[PDB]
């Protein structure tokens, strides 16, 4: 059939035509590295994830102590743990850059590849959410309760959905255990979809910073991007290790060093940075149901993005106006994040509602509008 | 097959040299930096503004919060 | 080949067409034309060669009769030594998807007329040989690259060449092929090249030698082809090498010897590449480069 | 880095700080009286260490029994003279022998009858092999470490 | 001419190359740790038990 | 593309693999085990989670949790049975599947085969861990007996073992890591199963006759999709029939006694599907040898392909091989039986023989009777 042995092998033909002979634009930038990073990231979490799971005991009377034992008794246990908890962040960082990139270069015009993306994100989000409960610390516990309790805002069909989800009447063992199972599962489901994600991609190839046919000049993934990719890896892995090796808990709140106690509530209940922006939007709307919706849509909105593209051009590279609107948006998230790490007192609250209000407004009205208006200035 | 069907391209010549024959990170000063600046320059007035415009709100927001904690001596001018 | 030279040497005399620029042809003058002959066509830098039904004597005389103009100074006796040309591992790709087929020339710097290894290098080229769609042996041919070229329809033609210049040379191969088999083909070619430096057998050489022998003998089939050789041999090598000499120089080569010489001029070396036509599949020097080691 | 990270994760699955703690147990050879036996607890299973007077190197060291069903020679892996240490587990179904009475003055596993002499060997009973023998060393006189 | 000599005996054949990395790495480890450990300790002079050990190891009771 | 299942990078995979898939027109019931095996997995995994959601991996709660799962969780007991029995149903199907491929030289599909073998290895390992989970007597001891074999490997034996246990004996450190392993492996199986089906679709199904099917192939749907579902029901029935009327018919009782490292059960014997192997292990008196025999007892499979000499593929037209095949099958039955029995005469001698014949067949008879077979055809 064929000469060499990586095009006629029903296996190497998949380790090749997807990572070595793969046609890649010659001009994609660093914002394209997040792809592989995101992958590598997964490859790692799962691994450290198991390694931990091999020492964990899912039980409201041993969860905390096990995790603790894991750190104090297991060889490099502590190390393995850090890496995992921090791997979580690293994961999100890479995802957010990944996503931003796609938005700033209309990669979302790759509809499928995009929607699979969104799902992947959703799964990742859920995944962490459960993984957080496992150590069963104050925050673990309460974060569970606060969130899961939202579901009870749905009419009729919800007041039940909750007691079903808990396996009881409140977040308790029945929950812990099922969450652990779920946390073991979802990562795999992520890996799965990720495969589908990369497939819909290989159906069109990578979009490039300029937004114009790359066919005129494409390079082989290897060594061009395989090399670039690894450098990209190191340029990140560094701070990831740097923080995780010199400032372990810089990110993680302390109340989670206090064994969960359903009787007493922590002063402030606030998630990990990567959920802050959302938390802030949830808390902006006073009405469990509304806030829930806002939260949902705050992330679900992504699916719409494609249908909200009006520019005759793809990437914002040549569209100054859009660009700043884009950065206004980014900063708009920073704020929401910050607003989320703060209580519910003036000014915060008002600033809160605004930020969220502007968040949607941008992705719903500005972006598509400034896009049209943009088009006419090109005289199209 | 993903290398060949792409597009119809004509009359283009390209010359390149083996890595070994040329320099690793050539003209760091005469070319590199000047562009590193150029790039930086061009974008700053797009990116920076809103980020900066946030630092403010963060500052005012925060700063003003503290202020609302300190007591107002005017509440206590006739508590004899 | 021209493009090949133009990059293989680039910025050197060898990187020039023998037909010259389009401008030059347009403006050269009675003057310069004179000057060339003037400065270039000079006795020491010439060889009167002949072969047929002629006695050296008779000939030699006629020459003594018309090859007059005796040199005064010493400069007119001095054979000008040429400033050497820099080989550069690189490539030049002239794309035209409207071209029916595509041509590809890959090469490495050569040793130069003098160096004996040129013989080995040839014995090598004899092993990879040549092919065009009309060879009859087809799938049974002996040149691995040939056979494959058929098993898979790799190309249209290909050839191994060992151009030798005074102080340098170009060693490589050139194939023509359809826009979609370029790669496989190249791959296989660079491959064979490698095999040369790694697992060449005594069977391959014995055969290559017997081929080369016939090929040398062949260059001397007639009078014209003999004077050519002589005109050359002297001018280039200094003396004149007899089939008896050559042959022995060939009988001396063995597998072991080849793997060493090819290794010397082929293994892990930056090569020159000339792509012309609908070459969207050849791509990346880098890859092409790596194909210069391990096989 | 690779090598390290891998070593790090591999040693991760090996025994942990705690399980390595209950790993070994030591016994003071200068607090055990003649004849009387005292049993401890090791790696879960009890451990026997008795200090025999002198009626065990002359009475149960000369035992004349032809076809022995287990290669137990008192010069292979048995140091201590008036001392004898062995796994407190009957090699049959895992039961635990005794130390008070007995037929051969040794031990006695009331589970199936297997009589164990005062040397750590099966006599009148089914039990295939003889009471498992542990490893140890000698660098501290009034001290012995098993593990 | 180390670069030359290197490219010849070492980085030439993909075999001796690899073989170098192996052995090479061996040396690297063996001596990178020393340096690192040494550096680290120095920056913590007398704080580690490696230092304050002499105060209870064979000098008490 | 015109329709929408050939131009959709997804439906093009739900189609060209289950609907437009070219299938011989003459494959029999011994081809249904493929899908069954699959469906089987789809289920175990599902019931597997459902349980995992109520299990507690701890040498002080494992038993009691499983019990609770049965006594307290809604349909918990049901969900449990199905899983434990699903295990068997799984193996039966695999064994039929395997035999089939032997009797029809499907193993000439080298890759598809080796992947298969691996899949089995994984399944085998998978169960092994799942068994310890309930931490009952058999759970515990089964662990100990087996894991303890590794210590026969000189040097790395002791080392590899204490690493595998996470301690000095099978204890919590183990339980927990086994659970993790049992949660993982099933997925790894699903994974490989994909690759398995791929190498298959590279050649298509082999047919009972062992001759080019190209002359007459039919569309998987509805022909085999229908056949397949029927096949499913004709199996699912006994599977449910036993698991709903005789739950513990298969399972030994010593596993209804919370594990106790101090006391050893009268007889330590695995589930039927490991019996044949158990029997071969104990036939050889020498932990190391018996280990090897066990290993090769299953590893042997990989050789099968390189041990085909007949000029024909399927045994349909080779009477001699057939009986040798059936002698082999029965030869397994025996080994199984021999495994459910102690180590006393006659059993022992019968044991060593059966094992001895097991290898002898796959190693010498089969390849020889094959050659000899060929010459009788005058080839
Ligand atoms: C949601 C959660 C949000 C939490 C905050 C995330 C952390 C925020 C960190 C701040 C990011 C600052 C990055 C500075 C980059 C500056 C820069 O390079 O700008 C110029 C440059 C101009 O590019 P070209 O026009 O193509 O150039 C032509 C060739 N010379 O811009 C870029 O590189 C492209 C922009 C990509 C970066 C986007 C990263 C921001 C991440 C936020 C996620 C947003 C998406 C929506 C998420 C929904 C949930
Ligand atoms: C005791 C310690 C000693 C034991 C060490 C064990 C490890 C053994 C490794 C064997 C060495 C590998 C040999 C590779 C040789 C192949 C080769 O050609 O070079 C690599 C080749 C380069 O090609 P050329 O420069 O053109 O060379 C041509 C030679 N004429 O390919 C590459 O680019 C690969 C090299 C770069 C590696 C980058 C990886 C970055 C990753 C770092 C993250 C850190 C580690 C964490 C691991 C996580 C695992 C869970
Ligand atoms: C290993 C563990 C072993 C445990 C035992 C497994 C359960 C045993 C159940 C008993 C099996 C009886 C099955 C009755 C089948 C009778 C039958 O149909 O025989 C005739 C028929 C003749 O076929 P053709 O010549 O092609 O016909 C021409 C067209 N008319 O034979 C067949 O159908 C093919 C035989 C395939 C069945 C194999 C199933 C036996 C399973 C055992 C596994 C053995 C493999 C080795 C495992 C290593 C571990
Ligand atoms: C589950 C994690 C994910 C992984 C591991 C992943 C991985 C990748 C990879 C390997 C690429 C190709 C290289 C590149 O990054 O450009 C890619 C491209 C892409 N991904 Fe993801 N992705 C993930 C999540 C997402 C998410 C959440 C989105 C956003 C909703 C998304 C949108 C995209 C898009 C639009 C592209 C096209 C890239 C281009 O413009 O060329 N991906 N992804
Ligand atoms: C999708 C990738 C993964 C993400 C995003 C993730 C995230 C997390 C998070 C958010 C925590 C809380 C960590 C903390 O205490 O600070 C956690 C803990 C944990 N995760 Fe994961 N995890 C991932 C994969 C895994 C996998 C695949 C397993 C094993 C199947 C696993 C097992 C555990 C265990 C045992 C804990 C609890 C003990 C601990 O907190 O260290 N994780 N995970
Ligand atoms: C992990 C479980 C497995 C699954 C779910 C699976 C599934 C399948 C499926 C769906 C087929 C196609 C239809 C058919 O059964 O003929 C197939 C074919 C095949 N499998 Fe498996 N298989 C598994 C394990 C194995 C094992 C352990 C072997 C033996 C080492 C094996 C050997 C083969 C062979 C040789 C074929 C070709 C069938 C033919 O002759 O047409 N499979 N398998
Ligand atoms: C490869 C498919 C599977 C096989 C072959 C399998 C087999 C078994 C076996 C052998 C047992 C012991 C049953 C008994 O007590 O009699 C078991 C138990 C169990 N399995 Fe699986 N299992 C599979 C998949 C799963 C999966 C995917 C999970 C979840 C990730 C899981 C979770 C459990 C749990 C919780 C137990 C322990 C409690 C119990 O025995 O009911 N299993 N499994
Ligand atoms: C179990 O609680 N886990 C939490 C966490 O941050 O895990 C990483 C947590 C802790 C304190 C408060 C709220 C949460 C979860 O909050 C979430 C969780 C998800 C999924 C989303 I979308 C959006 C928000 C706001
Ligand atoms: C944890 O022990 N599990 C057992 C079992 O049958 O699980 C389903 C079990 C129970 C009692 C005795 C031996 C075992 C394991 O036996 C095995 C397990 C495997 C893998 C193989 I190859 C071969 C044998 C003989
Ligand atoms: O081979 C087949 O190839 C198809 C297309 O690649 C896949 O969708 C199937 O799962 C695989 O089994
Ligand atoms: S266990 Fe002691 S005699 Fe049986
Ligand atoms: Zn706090
Ligand atoms: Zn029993």
């Amino acid at each position: 059939m064929a000469p060499n042995i990586r095009k006629s092998h029903p296996l190497l033909k998949m380790i090749n035509n997807s990572l070595i002979d793969l046609p890649a634009p010659s001009n994609i930038s660093a914002w394209w590295n997040f792809g592989s990073l995101l992958a590598v990231c997964l490859m790692t979490q799962i691994l450290t994830g198991l390694l931990l799971a091999m020492h964990y005991t899912a039980d409201t009377s041993l969860a905390f102590s096990s995790v603790a034992h894991t750190c104090r008794n297991v060889q490099y246990g502590w190390l393995i743990r850090n890496l995992h908890a921090n791997g979580a962040s690293f994961f999100f960082i890479c995802i957010f850059l990944h996503i931003g990139r796609g938005l700033y270069y209309g990669s979302y015009l790759y509809k499928e590849t995009w929607n699979t993306g969104v799902i992947l994100l959703l799964t990742l989000m859920a995944t962490a959410f459960v993984g957080y409960v496992l150590p069963w610390g104050q925050m673990s516990f309460w974060g569970a309760t606060v969130i899961t309790n939202l579901f009870s805002a749905i009419p009729y069909i919800g007041h039940t959905l909750v007691e079903w989800a808990w396996g009881g009447f409140s977040v308790d063992n029945p929950t812990l255990t099922r969450f652990f199972a779920l946390h073991f599962l979802l990562p795999f489901a992520i890996a799965g979809i990720t495969i589908i994600h990369l497939t819909f991609l290989h159906e069109s190839g990578s979009n490039n910073p300029l937004g114009i046919s790359s066919d005129s000049d494409k390079i082989p993934f290897h060594p061009y991007y395989s090399f670039k990719d690894i450098l990209g890896l190191t340029l990140m892995l560094t701070p990831f290790l740097t923080l995780a090796l010199f400032s372990p808990n810089l990110l993680g709140d302390p109340e989670n060093f206090t064994p969960a106690n359903p009787l007493v509530t922590p002063p402030h209940i606030k998630p990990e940075w990567y959920f802050l922006f959302a938390y802030a939007i949830l808390r902006s709307i006073p009405n469990k149901l509304g806030g829930v919706l806002a939260l949902a849509a705050s992330v679900l909105i992504l699916f719409l993005i494609p249908f909200l593209h009006k520019s005759k051009q793809r990437t914002m590279t040549f569209r100054p106006l859009s660009q700043t609107l884009f950065w206004l948006l980014v900063a708009n998230l920073l704020i929401l994040t910050w607003i989320g790490s703060q209580p519910v007192e003036h000014p915060f609250i008002i600033i809160g509602q605004m930020a969220s209000l502007s968040y949607f407004t941008i992705l719903l009205i500005l972006f598509p509008t400034i896009g049209t208006l943009e088009n006419k200035m090109l005289n199209y | 097959i993903h290398f060949g069907n792409l597009a119809r391209v004509r009359h283009i010549i390209t010359y390149s040299l083996s890595p070994f024959e040329q320099r690793a990170i050539p003209n760091i000063f005469s070319d590199a930096l000047p562009n590193v600046w150029r790039r930086f320059s061009s974008q700053v007035f797009k990116v920076a503004p809103p980020f900066l415009g946030a630092y403010l709100l963060y500052s005012w927001g925060t700063q003003e919060f503290e202020r609302l904690k300190r007591k107002n001596p005017a509440d206590y001018e006739n508590d004899q | 080949f021209d493009y090949l030279h133009a990059t293989a040497f680039q910025g050197t005399a060898l990187a020039r067409t023998v037909e010259g620029t389009t401008e030059n042809i347009k403006h050269l003058t009675r003057a310069d034309l004179a000057s060339y002959i003037d400065t270039h066509f000079k006795a020491p830098r010439m060889v009167l060669a002949a072969a047929g039904g002629i006695s050296h004597k008779e000939l030699v005389d006629a020459a003594r009769q018309h090859f007059s103009g005796v040199s005064f100074t010493y400069k007119e006796d001095a054979v000008p030594i040429l400033p050497r040309c820099r080989f550069t591992g690189s490539e030049i790709r002239a794309r035209d998807d409207a071209l029916p087929v595509a041509h590809v020339a890959l090469a490495v710097e050569g040793p130069g007329w003098a160096d004996p290894d040129n013989v080995v290098l040839h014995v090598a080229n004899a092993i990879i040989g040549r092919y065009d769609r009309t060879f009859g042996g087809g799938k049974h041919l002996s040149s691995r690259l040939a056979a494959l070229a058929v098993e898979h329809k790799l190309c249209h033609s290909f050839q191994t060449f060992n151009t030798s210049y005074s102080d340098t040379g170009l060693f490589g191969f050139h194939f023509v092929a359809d826009p979609l088999s370029i790669d496989d083909m190249m791959f296989c070619a660079q491959g064979e090249w490698m095999r040369l430096c790694t697992s060449t057998t005594e069977s391959e050489v014995k055969r290559a030698k017997n081929h080369l022998r016939s090929a040398m003998v062949a260059q001397l089939d007639g009078t014209t082809p003999v004077c050519e050789t002589i005109g050359s041999h002297l001018l280039n090598y200094g003396r004149r090498i007899s089939l008896e000499e050559w042959d022995s120089r060939i009988s001396a080569v063995d597998a072991r010897m080849v793997r060493d010489v090819c290794s010397k001029y082929i293994y892990d070396k930056c090569p020159a590449l000339a792509a012309v036509g609908p070459i969207e599949q050849l791509l990346d020097y880098n890859r092409i480069r790596s194909g210069m080691y391990w096989i | 880095a690779a090598k390290n990270v891998v070593t790090q994760f591999i040693s991760s699955l090996s025994a942990s700080a705690d399980v390595l703690a209950l790993s070994k147990i030591e016994i003071k050879l200068s607090d055990i009286p003649e004849g009387k036996n005292v049993a401890f607890k090791w790696r879960g299973k009890p451990l026997f260490v008795r200090h025999r007077t002198q009626a065990e190197i002359n009475q149960e060291a000369e035992v004349d029994v032809s076809k022995l069903r287990d290669p137990q020679h008192d010069l292979d892996r048995v140091k201590k003279p008036e001392w004898v240490i062995l796994v407190g587990v009957c090699t049959h179904l895992g039961c635990v022998p005794i130390a008070n009475s007995g037929d051969f003055g040794g031990y006695y596993c009331p589970c199936h009858g297997s009589h164990y002499d005062a040397s750590g060997r099966i006599r009148k009973g089914p039990a295939p092999y003889n009471l498992e023998v542990p490893t140890y060393q000698f660098v501290g006189d009034d001290l012995v470490v098993v593990g | 001419a180390l670069l030359r000599q290197a490219y010849s005996a070492l980085f030439r054949r993909t075999s001796t190359f690899a073989l170098t990395v192996v052995l090479g790495a061996v040396l690297f480890e063996r001596a990178f740790d020393q340096g690192a450990d040494a550096i680290f300790e120095h920056l913590n002079e007398g704080k580690l038990w490696k230092h304050i050990k002499h105060k209870y190891e064979a000098s008490e009771e």
